[PDB]
């Protein structure tokens, strides 16, 4: 019932997906060997949305791990929770596409996407009522960006009515981890605009800021960043899964935050983020959670909402809390920041409340924001893309793989249309 | 302020923040700064229990008018302080905070 | 003999039904397994043994709330086949609940309602519990009401709806769903007792001393209102009032059928100890503008009909004196075409206190259903929000790509404008 197919593409996607399945198994009380060792019945009440029951009551995640290099597959398999995924769902190639969008979308992406599409078709036909798909990847990468794009397009043309939502790691503003990041990001965004229902844009530098300033982590590794992203994913599909006072699945959130088809890029967030030192001085209340989630420092994308206006927001609360406090905090937030919300949408907040909080917490909440400040991120990508494209730098790789400059022009025109739409609204 | 070593570092880190007006100030940000001071100064070598109660509170302008420590205490020990010693210490802490920034201003001019 | 069927649609309707049936089981002495350790006939049916099956259906397009019902303390009270559920909810979308997802369930619901009606001897009508700003609470409610009008074209159809609050709101697309539901059901409904979550929050804070109420307390208060409404069918009193009495005495014109519910003795234990709540006091509390459970100030409009449903240790002479005092008041004004605007019902059964609730045990209580022109302001606010969102055409693609047309949006807005005009016309004095 309302089964979700999870696809992890590339190194970033595979690592974030591994952390995501760790936190999900923690929520549902699933042993790293696949056995249920939980305590409450609500964990197995809706285990079907993410897991498939095998023969000996062992739960196999409904996840497809796709990459163009075997190193990440070996790392995921060898580590903890690596004996959890189905061994037939590791679909990998040998050559790793470099950091080339064209390689991952046109040359090796073809064979690997045929194989992964067969696997995805099997997984979907196994499902009872498919709610939709979720993809984890990075736009600035190689196999990640291009292959996630190709899979998104093909699954979309196969299943147009399902909800396709992606948790994509966007390029950072200050320091880039890939020289050709603007090209891959621009092409990936051009493809994501038309074939995705919900794109949660995550930047690693905002995550570094959160870890250093809010969690006071001296040496934040990728494990902590992936844990944060996994907590966001958790929160959303937990509103989907567990019982609550005000339920909301993926489609309800999509309806309440996508006023126009192309305006589906969100800044995620997580409210109860405290350092180990300050956990004893802070009161965990709905006002505290709301004040933190609406703070511009907590948002997981390096886009200041004070530079734009919130088209819509979604607050997915978790835990036993009073609906009056949630609604009054929402009203106070809208009244105080009336200049930061769009006037032509009254009640720009969609509230969902789930009864089961995450492990180790009494209250929690995730913030999803459809704001016109993503236009800043797309503008940065556009300036970098046009700076490299004007002098035609690193372009012979993409051309030789089989692309054309016309595709680059179309991608940049589509992204400029996106920024124009955001600025207009 | 009987420590001195810890309040010195704590006045150097709150300088970039409290200069802004109070409207842009939110408590969830300062705790990371306070936690940083307790780690750098000599106050780290200290009983973990008493460090669990030391936090910040926001009085209700400028950031140098609404910041103050609280050190809340509940339980059996709360029968010695009785909600009046905590309403007197804060009445004192302002006079020791002002006479401490009026000095670090005058050693900056010098 | 005077059997009535209650239909609970959506999460709001199902949870209010949970509270209502807990209250009914407590009132009639029925254990939560249907057994008792007549009065319990308009709402329960006896199956051979002491098993009492409630005469209701719990329909939702989402398995979560219904599954909570199926596994709760009342797991063995309801007939398993009358707890109808879907697979995917309407996602706050009227089109999903009315055209796409609601069409795959309406036949099953109608079959179950037909079974219940056949099991009855004389069907008084239906009680539809739903919310205005929900997907299945709007689309499926409108679809079900129209199908019932097609089938049972003569039985009364009273609906208990959670009107959207003026300020607080849990969904962004509430004006769309509310306007479309008002259109469709206004075509096919008798009277709609209205309530607001914000007003009940204010009532709880001011009277019951609760600073952090949940939906549970709101549902308990609403269930008390419903119990006061149906006491005449369930018990014996000096002045009995049936569902048709409500329909006749509260609806002056076919479109103006949106009364507001009120409950006077909302009081905590200690305050109830310190007070001497009498008929005059509870009546004055009912007509106090701060005790309305719909956040509309009655002083902004004119009453056209009031239905005072007293219960418990109530004397008719005291009721008459209190009503005369209310009529002599100058703040409370009635329309000039209703010289007699009071339907009075008296029941001998005092309200039952739910163990674990906040309402104190009282000797008497009154529920006031008032049809007033103060609801016109709430309609104006709702259509203003609809006009803003539709002028920007926001969220319209969600509705259109699900079996609806923008022409339906325009038609619903025009119908709401006509309703506002009708309220304005009935408001004015005759010359």
């Amino acid at each position: 019932m309302r089964e979700i197919v999870h696809i992890q593409a590339g190194q970033c996607g595979n690592q974030i997906g591994a952390k995501f399945w760790e936190v999900i198994s923690d929520e549902h009380g699933i042993d790293p060997s696949g056995n249920y060792v939980g305590d409450s019945d609500l964990q197995l009440e809706r285990i079907s949305v993410y897991y498939n029951e095998a023969s000996s009551h062992k739960y196999v995640p409904r996840a497809i791990l796709v990459d163009l290099e075997p190193g990440t597959m070996d790392s995921v398999r060898s580590g903890a929770f690596g004996h959890l995924f189905r061994p037939d769902n590791f679909i990998f190639g040998q050559s790793g596409a470099g950091n080339n969008w064209a390689k991952g979308h046109y040359t090796e992406g073809a064979e690997l996407v045929d194989s992964v599409l067969d696997v995805v078709r099997k997984e979907c036909e196994n499902c009872d009522c498919l709610q939709g798909f979720q993809l984890t990847h990075s736009l600035g990468g190689g196999t990640g960006s291009g292959m996630g794009t190709l899979l998104i397009s093909k699954v979309r043309e196969e299943y147009p009515d399902r909800i396709m939502n992606t948790f994509s790691v966007v390029p950072s503003p200050k320091v880039s981890d890939t020289v050709v990041e603007p090209y891959n990001a621009t092409l990936s965004i051009h493809q994501l605009v038309e074939n995705t229902d919900e794109t949660y844009c995550i930047d690693n530098e905002a995550l570094y800021d959160i870890c250093f300033r809010t969690l006071k982590l001296a040496t934040p590794t990728y494990g902590d960043l992936n844990h944060l992203v996994s907590a966001t994913m958790s929160g959303v599909t937990t509103s989907l899964r567990f019982p609550g006072q005000l339920n909301a699945d993926l489609r309800k959130l999509a309806v309440n935050m996508v006023p126009f088809p192309r305006l589906h890029f969100f800044m995620p967030g997580f409210a109860p983020l405290t350092a180990r030192g300050s956990q004893q001085y802070r009161a965990l209340t709905v006002p505290e959670l709301t004040q933190q989630m609406f703070d511009a420092k907590n948002m997981m994308a390096a886009c200041d909402p004070r530079h734009g206006r919130y088209l819509t927001v979604a607050t997915v609360f978790r835990g036993r809390m009073s609906m009056k406090e949630v609604d009054e905090q929402m009203l106070a937030i809208q009244s105080k920041n009336s200049s930061y919300f769009v006037e032509w949408i009254p009640n720009n907040v969609k509230v969902a409340v789930c009864d089961i909080p995450p492990r180790g917490l009494k209250m929690s909440s995730t913030f999803i924001g459809n704001s016109t400040a993503i236009q800043e991120l797309f503008k940065r990508i556009s300036e970098q893309f046009t700076a490299m494209f004007r002098r035609k730098a690193f372009l012979h790789w993409y051309t030789g793989e089989g692309m054309d400059e016309m595709e680059f022009t179309e991608a940049e025109s589509n992204m400029n249309d996106l920024v124009s739409e955001y600025q207009q609204y | 302020l009987g420590q001195g070593d810890f309040i010195r570092h704590l006045m150097d880190l709150l300088k970039p923040e409290l200069v802004r007006p109070a409207t842009t100030l939110y408590q969830h940000n300062l705790t990371g700064i306070l936690e940083t001071a307790v780690r750098a100064t000599n106050a780290q070598f200290d009983s973990p229990e008493i460090l669990r109660r030391l936090d910040v509170r926001l009085l209700e302008d400028t950031g140098w008018d609404v910041f103050s420590l609280d050190y809340h205490v509940d339980g059996p020990i709360a029968t010695v302080f009785t909600r009046e010693c905590m309403s007197h210490y804060l009445r004192v802490f302002n006079f020791l905070w002002r006479a401490k920034r009026m000095e670090y201003i005058l050693t900056d001019i010098r | 003999m005077r059997e009535c069927i209650s239909i609970h649609v959506g999460q709001a309707g199902v949870q209010i039904g949970n509270a209502c049936w807990e209250l009914y089981c407590l009132e009639h002495g029925i254990q939560p397994d249907g057994q008792m350790p007549d009065s319990f006939n308009t709402f329960f049916s006896e199956t051979g043994a002491g098993k009492h099956v409630p005469r209701a259906v719990f329909v939702d397009l989402e398995p979560t709330v219904i599954d909570e019902v199926r596994t709760g303390t009342y797991r063995q009270l309801f007939h398993p086949e009358q707890l109808i559920t879907g697979k995917e909810d309407a996602a706050n979308n009227y089109a999903r609940g009315h055209y796409t997802i609601g069409k795959e369930i309406i036949d099953l619901v109608l079959d179950r309602i037909r079974k219940l009606a056949d099991q009855c001897t004389g069907l008084q009508g239906f009680l539809v519990f739903h919310s205005f700003g929900g997907g299945t609470g709007s689309g499926f409610t409108s679809l079900l009401m129209e199908r019932l009008s097609v089938d049972y074209g003569k039985k009364s159809k009273l609906e208990f709806s959670i009107y959207p609050a003026p300020q607080v709101s849990t969904a962004v697309v509430e004006p769309y769903n509310s306007i479309l539901t008002t259109h469709t059901t206004l075509e096919h409904s008798d009277c709609a007792f209205m309530v607001d979550n914000e007003a009940i929050y204010d009532i709880c804070r001011r009277n019951l001393d609760i600073e952090r109420p949940t939906y549970t307390n709101l549902n308990r208060l609403i269930s008390q209102i419903v119990s006061s409404i149906t006491a005449s069918l369930r018990f014996d009193g000096a002045l009995n009032v049936d569902l048709t009495d409500f329909q006749t005495n509260l609806v002056p014109y076919p479109r103006i059928h949106f009364p507001l519910a009120t409950y006077a003795p909302v009081i905590s234990a200690e305050k109830a100890y310190h007070e001497q709540l009498s008929v005059a006091e509870i009546t004055n509390a009912c007509f106090e503008p701060a005790n309305q459970m719909v956040k509309c100030d009655p002083r902004h409009g004119k009453y056209m009909a009031c239905c005072l449903l007293y219960r418990g240790d109530v004397v008719p002479k005291d009721v008459n004196a209190a009503i005369a005092t209310i009529k002599t008041k100058r703040s409370i004004q009635f329309v000039d075409w209703c010289p007699t605007g009071f339907k009075v019902g008296i029941n001998y059964q005092p309200p039952t206190v739910v163990p674990g609730g906040d309402l104190a045990k009282v000797q008497r209580a009154v529920c006031m259903l008032s049809n007033t022109t103060a609801i016109a302001e709430a309609w104006a606010r709702l259509d203003h929000k609809f006009d803003l969102m539709y002028a920007k055409r926001a969220f319209v693609h969600w509705y259109v790509g699900e079996g609806m047309e923008e022409g339906e949006f325009s038609e619903a807005r025009e119908d709401m404008a006509a309703l506002e005009k009708d309220y304005e016309e009935v408001g004015v004095d005759s010359v």
